[PDB]
């Protein structure tokens, strides 16, 4: 009969840095073996210091949006200042698990920065469960996407592997390589690769193009 | 007598002295003036406090991103009102993804506040709504009244000793539709400092300015940013 | 402004201002307002008459009871 | 005493005083005139200008009820527009059960109902209101009916509520509406109310005509500019 | 809307309920009206006079059936009789798709009264401004009961409501006794309607229906002439 | 649904439906309440019956738990209630937290009750008070007194009902450490107070005790006259 | 002879209301001070009998670790918006993981101060005093019978307040210390109270940046009596 | 034409009324009237 679920794609990636946090993901909205379209972000600015990302069922992406923006500010009328990214993270756990019964199909990766300058990563289940994180791929491609970047950024595996923390140039290649690998065997990988990044001053998007199988 | 006790009840007039009572918490508060010009509407407050230690009472609150209001009366039906307003603009900004028309909210608080004006047992709201925000339109100065009966006008005066506010606003609202930011706003102190006592006018504690801009959210302005817009005026002539 | 005759008046005043800023009296009262302000400036032991004299004949007239209340707006 | 405080207790001669002072305050509510020609419906307005600060177009005492059924008021504001707004709702509830536009028979019928509701409890007071309804159809000609506060409606060749209704109702008879069409309708509507309130009541008015017919094409709405400015050419032909 | 939800009757310090006090007394301005059990069934007989000659009389009825075998008259005020009226109709109804029987009349006479007392407590209304009169054969023997606005009710061998019914009690006491027959109760019903009636009694200032083991029914004019004929 | 406020102010800031029920307090029978260091006791006077009749159902001492007594004041038929809802809440208590109820919990419920039950829609206020007596867990003896405005209150002894000043002032004017010495010396004590406030010394009294690790405990009338035969005796040494 | 509960005055404003800031003059007084090194705050206890316990009442009450209270007037009343405001800090941390700021967890009671109508019955007679230390530093916030609240430096409620507000201004300033403040404030209530100051009739509690909410008792107490 | 108002005093009305009704008797010295004072809110002239 009435289904009320189907899958639409989409992968999205967040990265803590020392001082900043890259959030970044494709633009391809489609479903069924066909295509819906080439031009679809799940890059949401929500402050100037969060960004969040949703993949999933599109419809419940959209409406859980528009609901975050509501209640940021009926915050900000109730408190006179903007919320920080733990109370982001404590609400929306609360929100997703206030549907238990019938939930959202939706992967969520929140990036943004601390009241310190530094990056954090809080990555939701489908319920609303969570932990901080350095760094969580979202979406299909997350089990191609989570090994890489624990060889490079977590140094896992490798001897006499020094630690110097991760820099922005060497992040942004590693990015941009990144979705390229993971474009040449997924088939939900996009054809343009929006990236946000939260700095100290503020946000900075930049759009690289992808092949288009 | 007896005509005087409940709001059902007319009056052998037929003016209601329940309504007619209503309307003396908007002359109990403090004066408030709005204004607009062609492309910028603002509206000044003026605080009270009780002790000098304890502070003063704000009266300009944020409503949304293009609206910005002022209160007279008593505290609690402002924050009665003011969280339905808060509501009735995000409601319709989920729905229709789409700013407010100011004219339309205001007759939903209209049809909002005329419900316990009719019933038994139920009081009217003690409040004198001054009202600024954007249509398409550009800038919109509305004013209410615990009758609920709305009023658009293009400047306005509520509060206690608020008529030589009105005769200063006579005489000069011809000039208000030219002049820009940094006169009009001082305009709109020329008229406050007309309501007051000969000695005391504008000790930077007891003043607020809010203004929406054509291309500007509206921004609350207190005892600070009031500094630069409440230099450079002239000293009371006696 | 009938009643305002034969006082010393300084042309400070503004009967357009008070007739509209006095609602719901009569003659009796709008009179009311002409004395109370011809004591005022005698209190005060001005020899003319401003606006602010009749400003508190008004109050006079309408001679409300004071009960404490500045804790509004 | 005590006979004339609830909408629910009989005078001891047989009648509701409260009902009677809800009528009081339509005489304090300014002047509002209507009358319907031979092919259309005009309102007349005439409205006070308080003080100069209040700019022009605020609180029209003139509504606009369906696409073709419209209201003009004179009562208080408030109120008034609350029953706007449940005739509005109320011709949404016709056209969205069956199809097609509201008759003036029914709907007045049904307002008049919702009127006379309030007349009969403690709970609630009465209305403080009185207005017009008129409306055009190619099938049914021009209709035009007015409703007291308390809930009794009628046909009108032409009506009359306000301050000065006799005032008003006195010359309306002279006209012949039986044969104008809604064009010289404009001036004459103009005119019966440039007679009356004067400059000793009256510091300054406003005029508000509203205007319907098959002229306007059934829809209604609000006269041209133009088209009252001849009236206010025809405004200072009353010095003579 | 909804109601007040405070009773409007309370006790006086004389300790009296008031509004039923003087609902008593609207009930003995009432129409005369009498009725009498006599070993075969219960008669009764209400006095009705038009006020002019334009009414019909063949339009209402004061004698009215409240099921196969109960009758039921009153002596009181008009509006208030047909509602309680309905209400009994109902309860007989209640009372037979439960037992499959028809019911006993002490048995509806509880159910009425409870709603009488039930109504003269209750929020913002005045109580009943009646008082009933019930009939009926059940179990062979015949039975006649009374209620008030009060609420109570009595098991009466014969009385009689309305205006000058303390001279009609002396006179049915002075009248009936234990022996007699449903025709001798007529004879002695049109007889004490007499003792304070209108000038002329026809065959249609009058009402008056019978019980007995073949159960209620009300008379026409063809025999109540025939009763009121050699009469007196 | 009855929507009617009651307890309404006074123009000089009153509420005078209380206040008329702290008088129809003031004219109930007088009971007093002592505490000792390891017993407490406490009893009702005025038994005032016509002696030939019966009287376990007139007792004016309940237990709610094991730990807990209480007797009280006023109108009878309001107290019971207040009895039955308080035994709910207490049993509660031992469904949720597993320890048996502490004294000053349950009597926060019952103000809180009280109170709130001022505050509602369509109700008069209770019209009585109560003294609650309870030796909790690790035997710390207290007790508390409840106002109709539903104000707990501690107290080292008290006493309530019609002419209770007096014996109060009994109270404040004979209470000592000693005077808590022995538990026969406390009963004593409450048995002095009684005596001289309740007049005629017969079987009016109706004295209960628990020894903090007991249920409650009440005499049959041989102690009464027992007691009351040895405070006349020590009396009448003392003149 | 009898109004309604929800009627206005002549003068325009109410009846009940006014009331009950009539009412909040009997209660016992009470005096906080907003300092930058800490908020302190006092009250008397009105103690009546020698036998009365004197530590089972009180009118310090804590919120949360970082908030206090101090009530006046009727006092059973006010266990309510105790109980509110607690729940009311329970929930913003539950849902927000942090700590619900002083004032607005003053104008969360003030919606409730004025709710009473005849549908779903009276207002309130206390008078509430907020001691806070939230990321602003200290805090001090004064509510009303009508809902009406304001941040206050050094406010002074109940019998004496009057009196007090005015030996208040006199000795405050605004670069004050707590060891000075809470001695200031006890010359007050020695100044203002009917019986002999000892270490029962009053008690104090004061809030810091650093440390969570304390509670003075009777032996840290008695130095500044001492020491007055 | 004058409308005086006779309302109850403030504080400082009823300690001079104290001063007023309490000149003339034989007081200890050190008591205080502000106490008392303190202790009416509301009260009239005739009753302090």
């Amino acid at each position: 009969r009435f289904s009320p679920y189907v899958f639409n794609g989409g992968t999205i990636l967040a990265i803590a840095g020392e001082d900043f946090a890259i959030v970044a993901s494709d633009t391809r909205l489609s479903e069924g073996f066909s295509i819906h379209t080439r031009d679809s972000p799940k890059c949401y600015k929500l402050t100037d210091k969060t960004v969040i990302g949703c993949s999933g069922f599109h419809g419940d992406c959209l409406t859980l949006t528009k609901i975050i923006e509501a209640r940021l500010k009926m915050y900000k009328h109730s408190n006179n200042k903007a919320m920080t990214t733990g109370a982001i993270a404590a609400m929306l756990s609360t929100i997703l698990y206030s549907r238990r019964f019938f939930p959202y199909y939706v992967y969520n990766i929140i990036g943004g920065l601390d009241e310190e300058g530094k990056g954090a990563v809080y990555s939701f289940d489908p319920v609303g469960s969570y932990q901080r994180d350095s760094f969580k791929a979202g979406g299909s491609a997350s089990a191609m996407l989570q090994p890489l970047l624990d060889n490079q950024v977590g140094f896992k595996n490798m001897q006499n592997v020094e630690h110097v923390p991760l820099s922005l140039d060497r992040a942004m290649r590693l990015v941009k390589d990144v979705f390229i690998s993971a474009a040449e065997r997924d088939v939900y990988t996009g054809d343009a690769l929006r990236i946000c990044i939260v700095t100290k001053e503020g946000i900075r998007e930049e759009t690289v193009s992808l092949r288009k199988d | 007598n007896q005509y005087d006790n409940d709001v059902t009840v007319w009056s052998p007039q037929g003016r209601i002295h329940q309504i007619e009572y209503a309307m003396e918490a908007v002359k109990q508060g403090s004066a408030t003036v709005g204004l607009k010009s062609k492309t910028h509407a603002v509206l000044v407050a003026l605080k009270r406090a009780q002790s000098e230690l304890a502070a003063h009472q704000k009266k300009i609150l944020h409503v949304d991103n293009h609206i910005g209001i002022s209160i007279a009366g008593l505290t609690a039906d402002a924050r009665l009102l003011c969280n339905f307003m808060r509501q009735e603009c995000l409601d319709s900004r989920f729905v229709f993804d789409r700013p407010l028309p100011v004219s339309r909210l205001v007759s939903l608080i209209g049809s909002k506040t005329q419900i316990p004006t009719q019933r038994y047992g139920r009081r009217p709201y003690g409040v004198g709504l001054l009202i600024a925000g954007y249509d398409d339109m550009g800038p919109h100065i509305f004013q209410t009244c615990p009758s609920a009966n709305y009023f658009d006008c293009r400047a306005m005066s509520i509060g206690a000793r608020s008529q030589s506010a009105r005769t200063y606003l006579e005489r000069h609202m011809s000039e208000f539709m030219e002049c820009n930011l940094n006169e009009l706003v001082k305009h709109g102190l020329r008229a406050l400092r007309e309501t007051l006592p000969a000695e005391q006018d504008l000790t930077t504690k007891n003043v607020s300015i809010g203004i929406v801009g054509k291309d500007l959210e509206f921004t609350i302005y207190d005892d600070d940013d009031v500094s630069p817009f409440l230099e450079g005026l002239e000293e009371r002539p006696q | 402004q009938i009643h305002s005759r034969k006082m010393n008046v300084s042309p400070d005043v503004n009967y357009e201002e008070l007739a509209r800023c006095t609602d719901d009296f009569n003659g009796a009262q709008c009179k009311a307002v002409c004395v109370e302000a011809g004591m005022i400036a005698l209190r005060r032991g001005a020899t003319e008459l401003t606006h602010e004299d009749y400003m508190e004949g008004i109050l006079e007239v309408q001679a409300k009871k004071k009960a404490n209340l500045q804790y509004y707006a | 005493t005590g006979y004339d405080l609830s909408a629910s207790t009989f005078s001891p001669d047989g009648r509701v005083f409260q009902v009677e002072y809800a009528m009081k305050a339509v005489e304090n509510s300014s002047t509002a005139i209507g009358i319907r020609c031979k092919d259309g419906v005009v309102f007349g307005v005439e409205k006070l200008v308080l003080s100069k600060l209040y700019e022009e177009g605020s609180n029209k005492r003139l509504f606009n009820v369906d696409r073709h059924v419209g209201m003009a008021v004179a009562g208080l504001l408030a109120d008034a527009r609350s029953l706007a707004d449940i005739a509005r709702e109320e011709a949404s509830n016709f056209r969205s059960n069956f199809g097609y536009n509201i008759p003036l028979k029914h709907l007045a019928d049904r307002v008049a109902m919702y009127v006379h509701a309030y007349t009969l409890y403690s709970a609630v007071r009465p209305f403080g209101c009185s207005f017009m309804l008129g409306s055009y159809s190619v099938n049914d000609g021009a209709q035009l009916y007015m409703i007291d506060p308390s809930g009794v409606s009628y046909g009108y060749w032409g009506c009359a509520i306000g301050k000065a209704r006799q005032a008003a109702k006195t010359e309306i008879e002279k006209l012949q509406m039986k044969e104008m069409t809604c064009r010289d309708i404009v001036k004459e509507v103009a005119k019966i109310i440039y007679i009356v309130h004067d400059e000793v009541k009256d510091k300054a008015f406003e005029l508000e005509l509203s205007w319907v017919g098959e002229l306007t094409n059934g829809r209604h709405e609000i006269v041209p500019k133009d088209i009252r400015e001849e009236a206010e050419k025809y405004a200072k032909e009353s010095l003579k | 809307e909804r109601g007040y939800s405070f009773s409007l009757t309370t006790f006086s310090p004389s300790g009296k309920l008031v509004q039923i006090e003087y609902a008593l007394a609207a009930v003995a301005g009432g129409a005369p009206s009498v009725g009498i059990k006599a070993a075969n069934g219960v008669v009764l007989a209400t006095e009705k006079k038009q006020k002019s000659i334009l009414y019909d009389e063949r339009s209402v009825h004061k004698v009215e059936p409240i099921t196969k075998h109960i009758g039921l008259v009153y002596s009181g005020m008009g509006p208030d009789y047909r509602v309680l009226v309905h209400r009994a109709r109902k309860l007989a109804q209640q009372y037979y798709l439960v037992y499959q029987e028809p019911i006993p009349t002490a048995q509806l006479v509880q159910r009425v009264a409870s709603v009488m007392q039930e109504y003269t407590q209750s929020g913002g209304v005045r109580p009943f401004g009646v008082s009933l009169l019930i009939c009926g054969w059940n179990e062979g023997r015949p039975y006649l009961f009374q209620s008030d606005p009060s609420g109570a009710y009595f098991a009466w061998k014969a009385t009689a409501m309305g205006k000058n019914y303390v001279n009609g009690k002396t006179f049915l006491e002075k009248r009936y006794n234990e022996d007699l027959e449903l025709e001798d109760a007529i004879h002695t019903a049109i007889l004490t309607l007499k003792e304070s009636f209108e000038g002329q009694m026809t065959e249609d200032n009058i009402e008056v229906g019978i019980c007995n083991e073949a159960g209620f029914r009300r008379l026409t004019p063809t025999e109540v002439k025939d009763y009121l004929a050699a009469i007196a | 649904s009855y929507d009617r406020a009651i307890t309404v102010f006074s123009p000089d800031g009153h509420l005078f439906q209380v206040e008329y029920a702290q008088e129809a307090v003031k004219k109930g029978s007088t009971a007093v309440g002592v505490r000792g260091r390891d017993i407490v006791v406490l009893g009702v006077e005025k038994k005032s019956v016509a002696k030939l009749q019966d009287e376990r159902t007139v007792r004016k001492i309940c237990a709610l738990d094991d730990n807990v007594c209480m007797a009280f004041a006023g109108l009878t038929a309001d107290a019971r209630i207040v009895i039955n809802r308080a035994r709910v809440e207490c049993q509660s208590h031992r469904l949720t937290v597993e320890d048996p109820v502490t004294v000053e919990y349950i009597t926060r419920y019952i103000a809180s009750l009280k109170q709130r039950y001022t505050q509602s829609n369509g109700r008069r206020p209770f019209g009585i008070s109560a003294l609650i007596v309870g030796f909790d867990f690790d035997g710390t003896p207290r007790l508390y007194q409840t106002d109709p405005s539903g104000t707990y209150h501690a107290w080292k002894a008290n006493a309530i009902g019609r002419g209770a000043k007096s014996v109060r002032e009994f109270l404040e004017k004979n209470y000592t450490d000693e005077a808590i010495e022995t538990d026969d010396l406390t009963i004593k004590l409450v048995i002095k107070a009684l005596l001289e406030v309740v007049q005629s010394g017969g079987k009016n009294i109706e004295l209960a005790v628990m020894r903090r690790d007991q249920s409650l405990k009440i005499l049959n009338p041989e102690e009464i006259e027992k007691y009351v035969a040895e405070i006349e005796k020590e009396k009448e040494e003392n003149e | 002879y009898d109004r309604g509960v929800n009627t206005f005055s002549p003068e325009g404003r109410l009846f009940q209301v006014e009331y009950a800031i009539e009412a909040i003059k009997l209660g016992s007084t009470a005096i906080g001070i907003q300092t930058s090194e800490g908020v302190c705050l006092a009250v008397e206890k009105r103690i009546t009998s020698p036998l009365m316990e004197p530590s089972s009442i009180e009118k310090i009450v804590e919120i949360d670790a970082h908030i206090g209270c101090a009530m006046s007037g009727l006092i059973a009343d006010a266990k309510t918006l105790i109980d509110k405001a607690r729940v009311e800090t329970q929930n913003h941390w539950f849902t927000y993981n942090e700590t619900m700021t002083v004032e607005s967890v003053t104008q969360a009671v003030s919606n409730l101060a004025l709710q009473f109508g005849e549908e779903d019955s009276r207002p309130f007679g206390v008078a509430l005093l907020f001691g806070g230390v939230d990321e602003k530093g200290p805090q001090l916030f004064h509510m009303d019978p009508s809902g009406t609240f304001v941040q206050c430096d050094a406010r002074a409620i109940g019998s004496a307040s009057e009196g007090a507000q005015s030996s208040l201004q006199e000795v405050y300033h605004k670069s004050m210390t707590l060891k000075e403040a809470i001695k200031s404030s006890l010359i007050i209530l020695k100044q203002v109270m009917e019986e002999k100051l000892n270490a029962t009739n009053i008690e104090l509690a004061t809030v810091q940046p650093g440390q969570n909410f304390h509670m003075f008792t009777k032996e840290e107490l008695e130095e500044v009596i001492k020491d007055i | 034409d004058r409308k005086i108002e006779f309302s109850l005093p403030d504080l400082e009305g009823r300690t001079h009324i104290f001063k007023i009704h309490a000149r003339s008797m034989s007081v200890e010295r050190d008591i205080r009237f502000e106490l008392l004072a303190r202790l009416c809110p509301n009260s009239t002239g005739a009753e302090i």
